[PDB]
């Protein structure tokens, strides 16, 4: 909150499996440009 | 009395006159203790490590160090030294 | 002294319990009884 | 790994708490003392104290990080904090006798003691290289969701917490550490609801808990209680002090007493609560002109604690108390403040639930209520040293 | 303190000598598996 | 009741007799929950 | 913080220059052994 940014020790690999497990993947392929996204999806087998 | 100048938990008069450890507490020496197998220790009351080794006088006398150290190195005047 | 509330070595077991015999139930040391066997 | 966790947790702190923590590293004793006794002033000084912002930001930083599991902490405490005015042993002595152990055990049989300040603790047992200032060692089990701020020191790592609970001691044993006798106490935290300065939060809780309470009262008894608390509470209490039903029985007031008691009994307090009441010397069997009312000399405080601390109490009348602890001009001259913990399920009602000026967040308790006094502490109030009593309501 | 298991920094060599100094060694051989044990023994020359 | 011997936020009787989690709080099991 | 002796991190090079700057050097040759010493000397240009 003081504007300081640290990137050392903040690994993306710690979140890849978790993000891919609870999301759906949507790709939009326009001319000479591509976009890949992950959107959270609900699980209907879990009441909580 | 109860003065402890070097903060090794042994009173100055005990170190000056003689003492032994029982129940992990230093007590005044009495001649009747030798018949039960106790040893009489004296040490420097102004120095916490009389022999200059990494173990204090109380730790040596009480055997509160590595059990693999020889028993003669338990008195403060003999250094624990390989 | 004269009570079973001494832990000289500070290991959660009373001195007399270690001297005479003890067992563990519900993660608490209790006095040994012959019926426990 | 502990150092890395401390660095991670301290990095996300913003600046104000950063200088607050830095200032705590050099002026710990004064900040702790101020935080211990801060909420017993008026509304003016609390905002006007030079350390109020310091305490606020430090409390926010501590409350930022919380634990998800119960866990144990270890720290050394003076026996004076547990209402023991004697000495277990001197700092040069090696052993403690059986008599002192028995006396200390007797002092803490069935009591609860409140801790209300900052404290440095350890997550590991106090081995070699640590400090042993007191012959009492505490094994305290902290509850879930409590603040805990690990901060790296110059060489080692230390942790700081804010005490807002009351603890009870289960078992005490004598242990040996490096050739010296100590007393190790296993303690547990007893949860309670305390509004030290959030008088708004306490009032909101009282509204949410007792606004619908009046709807549960039959209209005759409801109007009876309303009119009585409005005008005749002084007369009823005066009649009750003199043991009126014993000396001169009369039903015109016995009916009032029964109606008030039933109204209080209708809805009990759902959660453990702490209430502050500014008591007077007349309650403690003293007068304003009595020499013992001067709590500036040490002798008066010592004698009062000797003759009153650890004993019981009994109020024939009803007890009126405020949720908040801040002093008011109504009770400015009162030098004694009564701190009472209300066990869950006890009778009592929030008078301020009804609209209008129902009082200073007043709470009523049934007549003949008895209390047990655990400890007594004194705090400075301007040019005079006032006195604080910790009491527990008992059934 | 968190309740996790840690093995880094915990070395058996720090205890090998101490265990060997105060114990007796007993070996049971059987025919298909061998068992080696150390049992603590009392020193009668030390009253403490 | 409220005893938690192992300090894992679940009471002893709940662990013995059966429980489930709703709103991140352990509650007593009931057959209608299935 | 304990009674243990520590030598790691205590470098003499941090003090060599400071000692040499404010001292005089005296050597005694003798016959079969040499002795070199540093003795602090007062600066008379500094009133403090
Ligand atoms: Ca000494
Ligand atoms: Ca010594
Ligand atoms: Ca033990
Ligand atoms: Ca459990």
């Amino acid at each position: 909150s003081s504007g300081q940014i640290v990137t050392e020790g903040n690994s993306w690999s710690d979140y890849i499996s978790q993000i891919d497990s609870i999301s759906a993947s949507i790709i939009l392929d326009t001319e000479n440009e591509s976009y890949e996204r992950r959107v959270t999806a609900k699980n209907l087998q879990d009441p909580e | 009395e109860d003065l402890d100048t070097d903060n090794d938990n042994i009173p100055d008069s005990y170190e000056r006159n003689g003492y032994t450890i029982k129940d992990l507490i230093a007590v005044k020496w009495e001649d009747s203790f030798a018949e039960q197998g106790y040893k009489k220790y004296v040490s420097n009351y102004l120095e916490s490590n009389t022999a200059g080794d990494p173990y204090t006088d109380y730790e040596k006398a009480s055997g509160s160090f590595d059990k693999a150290i020889k028993t003669e190195a338990r008195d403060p005047l003999v250094a624990a030294y390989p | 002294w004269e009570d079973e509330d001494l832990d000289t070595d500070n290991d959660n077991i009373p001195d007399s319990y270690e001297r005479n015999g003890y067992t563990i139930k519900d993660l608490i040391a209790v006095k040994w009884e012959d019926s426990f066997a | 790994w502990e150092r890395k966790e401390a660095e991670r947790i301290e990095q996300k702190l913003e600046r104000s708490e950063k200088e607050a923590l830095e200032s705590y590293k050099k002026d710990s004793v004064e900040i702790s003392k101020y935080s211990q006794t801060r909420n017993y002033f008026y509304d003016y000084q609390i905002e006007a104290n030079s350390r109020e912002k310091e305490y606020k930001e430090l409390r926010n930083a501590i409350s930022k990080n919380k634990i998800d599991k119960p866990m144990y902490v270890y720290y050394f405490e003076s026996p004076e904090k547990f209402a023991f005015n004697k000495v277990i042993r001197t700092e040069n002595q090696n052993e403690i006798s059986l008599e002192k152990f028995n006396e200390f055990k007797e002092t803490i049989q069935n009591k609860l003691f409140k801790q209300d300040g900052f404290k440095d603790i350890s997550l590991y047992e106090p081995g070699k290289g640590d400090e042993k200032p007191t012959p009492l060692l505490m094994h305290l089990k902290l509850p879930r969701n409590t603040g805990m701020l690990p901060y790296t020191n110059t060489n080692n790592v230390s942790t700081l917490i804010e005490q807002g609970y009351s603890i009870k001691i289960d078992k005490i044993v004598r242990i040996v550490i490096d050739g010296k006798h100590y007393i190790k106490a296993e303690a547990s935290v007893v949860s309670s609801l305390d509004f030290k300065d959030d008088v708004s939060k306490g009032d909101s809780w009282g509204k949410a808990n007792y606004n619908d309470w009046s709807n549960k009262l039959t209209p005759n008894e409801l109007a009876d209680v309303n009119d009585y608390m409005r005008g005749g509470y002084t007369a009823i209490n005066n009649y009750l002090i003199s043991n009126g039903p014993v000396n001169n029985p009369n039903p015109e007031l016995d009916s009032k007493i029964t109606n008030i008691e039933n109204a209080l009994k209708r809805e009990p307090i759902p959660t453990n609560l702490t209430v502050y009441r500014r008591s007077g010397p007349q309650e403690f069997g003293l007068t304003l002109t009595s020499p013992e009312y001067d709590f500036n000399k040490l002798e008066n405080i010592d004698a009062f604690k000797s003759k009153w601390e650890g004993q019981a109490l009994s109020y024939p009348n009803f007890i009126s108390t405020s949720i908040g602890s801040v002093n008011m001009s109504a009770f400015a001259k009162r030098k004694i403040v009564l701190r009472i913990t209300i066990p869950k399920g006890s009778p009592g009602a929030y008078l301020s639930a009804i609209p209008g000026y129902a009082g200073e967040y007043e709470v009523l308790l049934n007549h003949g209520s008895k209390f047990k006094i655990n400890k007594i502490d004194s705090y400075k109030d301007g040019t005079i040293t006032k006195l604080i009593v910790d009491a527990t309501l008992i059934p």
